[PDB]
């Protein structure tokens, strides 16, 4: 019983520390873009945000899956009944 | 290696020198520093008073 | 919203007025500029430059090259 | 003794408290010296600590209560270059008219410069130097202040108490609560303030808290692992032969002429984050 | 049964991992130059906007097998009946 | 068995798990840089989509490979028939 | 107990070293464009550090949520519990 | 021999995963300079394409070896010889 | 106790080691666009630098609650007193 | 000798492995370049290419001894006989 | 007692090998905007070599604090006494 | 016996593994810019050339040790000694 | 013993590796911005190769530690001494 | 020796630092505070000429 709950917590880390590590590095390079083209036209900087909250939907998108199945294996283990 | 003791120590010596250092030490050093620059201003200034 | 734009040749002045977007070719791409832009320069390939304004929202220029500024 | 024995006594401080039977005694193994709790007092980081300072403070006492306004001294030469040098710091980065942070800045930077400094001469001469003096052969004595943990952490909580401080004294309690969740995200929807409010207070409480440990861990790290390299090089002599205590002179050579820059760029650090978080504490950044 | 069960939860946290790790750098690097592009053309982004849906399309793929073969491991294991 | 499989598992996510991050993160790269040629020379864009679909079958051709033999070690076993 | 407090220390490690290793890249990536803009444009500068802060708030997202859980598996176990 | 068997299955995962990782990262580094020099000189387009195709072949040189090597593994086995 | 005990020093190597690794690239790319900056404008060197070190304090957050965490489980221990 | 052999697959898979793995993104960035200054400048293309293939021999030096020990240890053993 | 040890070793290599590793990489980012720096203008180097020194303190600052403790566990040994 | 010669295997794989994917990034690196030197400078590439071999000795030092020591833990493995 | 004197074969390739690979990129960013600082200024290079051999001291200073604690731990060892 | 050699060792590399110490870091230092020395006096020279 030990080993399966014990490699339930290293699953939790990796689902939640990949997603964050990928996120983090992720808006870093898109919100380094916005703001290059907010100096270059302060002017459009109505229609860059909601165009950066677009893409912002796509790259988070999979990190939200992640961490939804890493709360559920946190509380009510899917793998503890199937042994 | 790390204990937590004479934390507090410290802390009190710092806020000592520090205010020490803000009374007497700091103003005497500026006003003598600023004399020099007074002294050189007013020369330059008559020199351009003397030529006007 | 617009800014201030002159098209001016070595000889005379082609236009002079305001403008709320300027669309010309750069010599490493296409280019979009509006009232606030940052400061940019730029050589220009031949081709026609569009202004536009209000009721003016397709005034076309053709210019033989030279910069933007 | 072996090398390991060597390496153990170095890192055990000078430590005085509550022995199991009275408030008055030192501590003769690491162990009784752990037994003492938080109501403890490393008497060597504290006899190197206040008489460094004293003497830095002296001798630019001597510069300052005879200051000529005219043709300067050798010594009041030097010490206005350092005032000189502090004050444009400080005016590059503050804009205020605060009195306490050009002559905060000054401490800050001559105080640590000489508490690092100490690093440089041999790591047994001052160890036993306290032992023939004393009469004992195992007395506990580290004489480079800023290798312990507590007395980074005393100049660092203590840069924190005067940036709490001065944002409460010219923001205001509602000010210095403001910047703590009204900042960075606010909202005209009252339902929407109160659902920023948590998030704003995650950003803002985190970065703050952040400050004083990565002052006090910053100074810490870089000294404590630069006299372990020190320790761990004078092992290579321990040894007796003559093809190894030639090349840990070389060792210990390289390394105190990169030491040195260490010690230096340490000190402007330290002295450069103070002015900067204090400057920082005065205006709305946002 | 406890190895098999044990080793497949760290199995689901390396394939939606290292898909929400690479589709998030990913996103970053592919939206980072369409706010770039949008603020040089700023009557182009109509254009550009459905030219970054076809890209995200292709970026995406393989990640999305990837979740939908852990999602299988963990509520159909195809192992734990293989010993 | 029991070892064998349960490694088969890990083996599996590997092999889908690193093809799905090199993929994420190969598609960011070519995909930014189709897009600028698209803002800067509109003209272009019916060539430059061509020639992105000619680096794309490059880009997933040993991505793919990984994912063929991922789902043969999952349907199927050449491992456990090797005792 | 053993094993999943041990594991429990290392699946800690794991969300709180990821996320510090993500946000780090992330800020000096973001960081880095925010000081190119403001060099180019001083008067600009208030304006630009209100955006990056918007942006800061997407890039902390996750990795926050990682240092919560990692505090949570330490002054309180979910997994012990379930043993 | 379960151990030997089932770390050749680790052997082939990383060895075909790998290896795609690093071709599909590489691929979207050299075709996104592809699509830049295509966009600024378009009757260079035949030419650059033939030299895209010259470091193709150095691009993946060791990764068909390495697919080569984990077929042998998977179809043969030079260690259940045990030799 | 010895596993317990023994993976908190590898939970402290990764808490302080993936946070050291994550500080050097960040400082590194932030300080090499201050650098440009102060080049490109030798007038504002005064005001890049007030304005790095703020993006400096958002840098090292959470390497710095890592650095304590770390350190509060190299000379105490919170999964000891859990047996 | 089933610890000794199947620790050696593993070996045998990081060597080639990581070799491809930095072959692959070394020509990207290499031959990337090797197009810029071919579009820049179609006539100095006979001397780029020269001028490249002394770099890739650089490039490649050390992934062909890794891929030599990876071969040598196949099919030839040191670690068997040490025992 | 031998795992206590064998994982301190470990622990040691890890702390120094990804400050090593963060370090090399940090500051050839840093250095090599300083080249460029002087290269535009070498009546500014004195200025530029002392900002790079600035920058040098913050980006070495926790990659010390690794060294240090694993300094103090190859020598020293906190773990040990904890059993 | 098996788990130190074993052991050693991988130790030996670490080394010229780590060095084949840092020496093929690096060159890659210091190559790309070579050639856009070259492109660039065409009379200036003797002078280039020999200042490059100058950071090729540099880039080379630490991997080389690494191989030599690689080759000394496989024909003269100096932990079997070590009982 | 078998377990120290295995485990810390690991922690030399682990010492000697990631320093290697760190060195070699880190010297072809830096060497990268040299070549392209000799071909901007040919007259400048004499200067900027001086400033380049001060910044290699502050690259290959945390890497020349580890490499020396590395042949330390291969011809000594302070683990075994501790049982 | 143990103790006897380390003490004679660390005291050898100790006078080999500080021999090149004050043969190269001490004498730039006293020439760029003698050169502030003299550009003082220099320039209060021209605001004592400015009287005449
Ligand atoms: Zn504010």
């Amino acid at each position: 019983m030990e080993t399966v709950v014990g490699l339930t917590a290293i699953a939790v880390a990796l689902l939640i520390g990949l997603g964050a590590l990928g996120t983090a590095i992720g808006f870093g390079l898109l919100g380094g873009k916005f703001l290059e083209g907010a100096a270059r036209q302060p002017e459009m900087v109505p229609m860059l945000q909601v165009k950066m909250f677009i893409v912002a939907g796509l790259l988070d998108a999979v990190t939200m899956i992640g961490v939804g199945i890493a709360l559920f294996f946190t509380f009510a283990n899917p793998f503890v009944g199937q042994i | 290696m790390n204990i937590n003791a004479t934390l507090i120590g410290q802390s009190v010596a710092f806020f000592i020198f520090v205010l020490f250092c803000m009374k007497f030490v700091w103003p005497p050093v500026i006003a003598a520093l600023q004399e020099r620059q007074k002294k050189i201003a007013d020369g330059l200034d008559a020199a351009n008073r003397a030529a006007r | 919203i617009t800014v201030h734009c002159d098209i001016v040749s070595a000889e005379a002045e082609i236009f002079s007025g305001l403008v709320e977007m300027v669309i010309a070719h750069g010599a490493l791409g296409d280019l979009g500029i509006a009232p606030g832009h940052a400061p940019l320069i730029t050589d220009l390939k031949p081709g026609p430059i569009r202004l536009v304004k209000q009721g003016g929202e397709q005034e076309v220029y053709y210019i033989s090259g030279g910069f933007l500024e | 003794e072996t090398a390991s024995g060597y390496i153990q006594h170095h890192l055990q401080n000078l430590t005085f408290g509550r022995l199991p039977n009275g408030d008055w005694g030192f501590a003769h193994t690491a162990e009784q010296a752990k037994e003492m709790g938080f109501w403890a007092f490393h008497v060597d980081t504290l006899g190197w600590s206040v008489l460094l300072g004293v003497v830095f403070l002296f001798i630019f006492r001597l510069a300052a209560k005879k200051a000529t306004s005219g043709q300067p001294g050798g010594l009041q030469n030097f010490v206005e270059v350092m005032v000189e040098f502090v004050d444009t710091s400080v005016k590059d980065t503050f804009h205020g008219r605060n009195p306490l942070i050009a002559p905060l800045a000054l401490t800050v930077f001559v105080w640590i410069f000489l508490l690092n400094l100490i690093d440089l001469v041999p790591v047994d001469y001052l160890p036993m130097l306290a032992a023939k003096i004393t009469g004992d052969e195992h007395l506990f004595f580290r004489a480079v202040a800023t290798t312990d943990p507590n007395a980074t952490l005393g100049l660092s909580i203590s840069v924190f108490a005067l940036i709490v401080f001065y944002s409460i004294k010219v923001k205001g309690i509602g000010g210095f609560l403001g910047e703590l969740t009204l900042h960075p995200f606010s909202s005209k929807n009252i339902v929407v303030q109160i659902l920023l409010i948590p998030v704003n207070f995650l950003l803002e409480f985190v970065t703050l808290i952040a400050k004083p440990v990565s002052l006090a861990l910053r100074l810490f790290g870089n000294m404590y692992a630069g006299e372990l390299i020190f320790i761990l090089i004078a092992v290579m002599f321990g040894s007796g032969m003559f093809l190894l205590s030639a090349l840990g002179v070389a060792l210990n050579w390289a390394w105190a002429v990169f030491h040195i820059l260490i010690i230096t760029l340490q000190a402007f650090i330290f002295m450069m984050l103070t002015i900067v978080y204090l400057s920082m504490a005065h205006e709305d950044n946002h």
